[PDB]
DNA sequence: ATCGATGTATATATCTGACACGTGCCTGGAGACTAGGGAGTAATCCCCTTGGCGGTTAAAACGCGGGGGACAGCGCGTACGTGCGTTTAAGCGGTGCTAGAGCTGTCTACGACCAATTGAGCGGCCTCGGCACCGGGATTCTGAT
DNA sequence: ATCAGAATCCCGGTGCCGAGGCCGCTCAATTGGTCGTAGACAGCTCTAGCACCGCTTAAACGCACGTACGCGCTGTCCCCCGCGTTTTAACCGCCAAGGGGATTACTCCCTAGTCTCCAGGCACGTGTCAGATATATACATCGAT
């Protein structure tokens, strides 16, 4: 037969189409699983991972470091009004919380 | 030397509003969650991981909460925090 | 026992928009926790839709319309596009 | 136990949320607060030890909890 | 004969605190409704019970903003609800 | 079309939500706050409708639109 | 064959467990469904349907009807602190509001 | 088309507990949306912990734990011992 | 107190439409039997939780002085509640028509399933470089003069 | 404005331990083929949503006026901050034990699947009685004196 060639490398992804696939289809989502289905939500995911993962690079650098750290990924959330709406609810853990002081209380 | 009341306060702020390391006391939080967890099911044992975030959420909600408080305080006009305004802020959390 | 995870692909990522930064475990952890819950949420949502319509099969609508619904503003807009376009390559081989 | 949380913890967690002055009867406020909070969760957490059959409450049971209580927590696992 | 300002407020809050017939107009919410989906998709049609179910939901929810409000304005020692009222309802809700 | 929320409508929101003096200005800020209201839930009740291939927006679409943002509604089908 | 006895029978209840076994089994929840599973539903069900009739069957002889309706399950709903937690984020179509007025008002 | 509801359940147990009171086409609605959202709710907390626990099977013991973690205090206890006095009674015919 | 206005509850009579019961049917649930695989149970192993000891040091507790902020009182002026006459459009009832929701029939593309292959992904090991800790000078900022 | 002192920032050096990379293996994704079915599309029905006209009347609106309340100012006193000193117990490291959590293997019983049948529940229809409305009235409450 032909060489293997993975559905992610087919779309351009780096995200695991197979394995996505996976999961929805033992997720107990639905009965039938659409071949697009997977790739549409790999591609998704993979977005959202850039997005988020530029953002705390960014923070990264401005704070002189080389690696990301969960106060950069809390930082890039909180300061973007959409990310933050999106996780509104979550709480990253050792993300502590953005510099704030009421103007009422300053000298 | 001694700084105006209210300096030293500003500077805890932004000392603490800067850092991200946990603020309460690890072995007293341990023994509060598992006298809590006495009274619901005995021998239990706890995964140190369990403990620690145990320990993350109550200081995130802790922290909100008196966020809340304050801006309640502000609203009446005041600097200082107070029970009221606790009980404000929870009450109009639906809490 | 081997437990899956999306460290790898999170890395590959990362490498492709910042070459030279790297990412602490702790980060690395988060990551996994996020791209789980949004794979949750979307799923969850796509599966909605299709019990309301009464349908047996999530299909790239389904999942375009979670995304519409879950998505705020510009961040559904650009995963639809990402979407569409990893669909229409995919299915052009 | 309770009283294990010390004032100067509190006072550390007001100036995390920006609190800058503080009334003395703030401490025994927050500290039912926090054991209501508590309480809460560690009988979720309870819960889905004794569905599992387990005798040690695991960090995914108590992120299960959280997660259940609409205060999801990132980093230990989900 | 005139009531003192506060006797006739209190007799209305009484009389719609008793009842339950929704207090806005339905033709002008209807008209809203339409104004509002006209910007995300054309030629809509829109069944009855839609109309009521956004009306029913709409009214409650501005009550129990409205109920909010007013813990805020008493707690600002007023008893008089201002916009600063419904903003800071609206912050510590987290909308 | 907004101006159709009359000022006696709003008095009596606030009535039934027990209050008893009102400011000028708390009109205008109701008005402002129930459009955002009404856009959110009209989006999403769209976006089924959309979905749906339907050219009607249904009571089940208003209903599920209210629950996913946490306002579940009885009385409408579900 | 033997006549048919449903299950709901069997259990003594008035709910249907046949038609919450196929609402489970169709529902995508699991791959399989006990056999007591829908039976231990329609209970909890049963009760919680009897708790909330029975208490707005009170309010409305307090209110000499003899129909209950969507004001009377407000009502007893509100009334009871339990049931208004399980049901707090949920809006009853023509169900108004609680009589309460601040104390703070009253001339 | 026929349109499945709870209404003749709903019913009957109005006229178990209160036998001379009757009631409206909305209150009937109103219940019918309850019992549906307790279902959701009960089915889909049983479901994720029969998914925690890596088990396929939707068990009486699934659907008591959902029960304790949604019922608040008094209305899980007396739920729980319903559910347990009606198992008894099927499983002994 | 008190009486007068006044809104609100209460008591009775007519109607009316909406709910409670009956009927016919049909389709979804029950009885019966089958296979097979998921879960229960029993043994094992090892890791990871609990408990104890000691020191040591950083943090908590306590005392005290004072200053600034909470809070109560007072005056004023203006914005909002109440009432009344006018006008405006909401509501209701009838009638029209057509768009589109909803149902049925047909069929073809598409997704589940299954067996063989193999290569992607995970666990484990190792190393080196990013970061952290220490220390010391520079800069900022605060308060008293 | 000034100046001294306290705190933070920054800069450089050393070490250490955790992130990154490499390698063996194994099991989970891929490929190729088959088969049933579900949903895409055409077409027909008929429901209900939209548009309009007319009349009525109840709600909205504009305005006058008075007064209660928001808000600013002032004084007082008390209680929280900030800092110095003592105490205590948190933390780190190190060791020991055992118990329970995860794993594997065997079995059996419990649930899906199929068929056949039949009864319960759900549209349709109807009639009659509970509640809505109208009217009169009684009664309690608000207000000015």
């Amino acid at each position: 037969r032909a060489k293997a060639k993975t559905r992610s490398s087919r779309a351009g992804l780096q995200f695991p189409v197979g394995r996505v696939h996976r999961l929805l289809r033992k997720g107990n989502y639905s009965e039938r699983v659409g071949a697009g289905a997977p790739v549409y939500l790999a591609a998704v995911l993979e977005y959202l991972t850039a997005e988020i993962l530029e953002l705390a690079g960014n923070a990264a650098r401005d704070n002189k470091k080389t690696r990301i750290i969960p106060r950069h990924l809390q930082l890039a959330i909180r300061n973007d009004e959409e990310l933050n709406k999106l996780l509104g609810r979550v709480t990253i853990a050792q993300g502590g919380v953005l510099p704030n002081i009421q103007a009422v209380l300053l000298p | 030397h001694r700084y105006r009341p209210g300096t030293v306060a500003l500077r805890e702020i932004r000392r603490y509003q800067k850092s991200t390391e946990l603020l309460i006391r690890k072995l007293p939080f341990q023994r509060l969650v598992r006298e809590i967890a006495q009274d619901f099911k005995t021998d239990l044992r706890f995964q140190s991981s369990a403990v620690m975030a145990l320990q993350e959420a109550s200081e995130a909600y802790l922290v909100g909460l008196f966020e809340d408080t304050n801006l309640a305080a502000i609203h009446a006009k005041r600097v200082t925090i107070m029970p009221k305004d606790i009980q404000l802020a929870r009450r109009i959390r639906g809490e | 026992s081997r437990k899956e995870s999306y460290s790898i692909y999170v890395y590959k990522v990362l490498k492709q928009v910042h070459p030279d930064t790297g990412i602490s475990s702790k980060a690395m952890g988060i990551m996994n926790s996020f791209v789980n819950d949004i794979f949750e949420r979307i799923a969850g949502e796509a599966s909605r839709l299709a019990h309301y319509n009464k349908r047996s099969t999530i299909t790239s609508r389904e999942i375009q319309t979670a995304v519409r619904l879950l998505l705020p503003g510009e961040l559904a807009k650009h995963a639809v596009s990402e979407g569409t376009k990893a669909v229409t390559k995919y299915t052009s081989a | 136990n309770i009283q294990g949380i010390t004032k100067p913890a509190i006072r550390r967690l007001a100036r995390r949320g920006g609190v800058k002055r503080i009334s003395g009867l703030i401490y025994e406020e927050t500290r039912g607060v926090l054991k209501v909070f508590l309480e809460n969760v560690i009988r979720d957490a309870v819960t889905y030890t004794e569905h599992a059959k387990r005798k040690t409450v695991t960090a995914m049971d108590v992120v299960y909890a959280l997660k259940r209580q609409g205060r999801t927590l990132y980093g230990f696992g989900g």
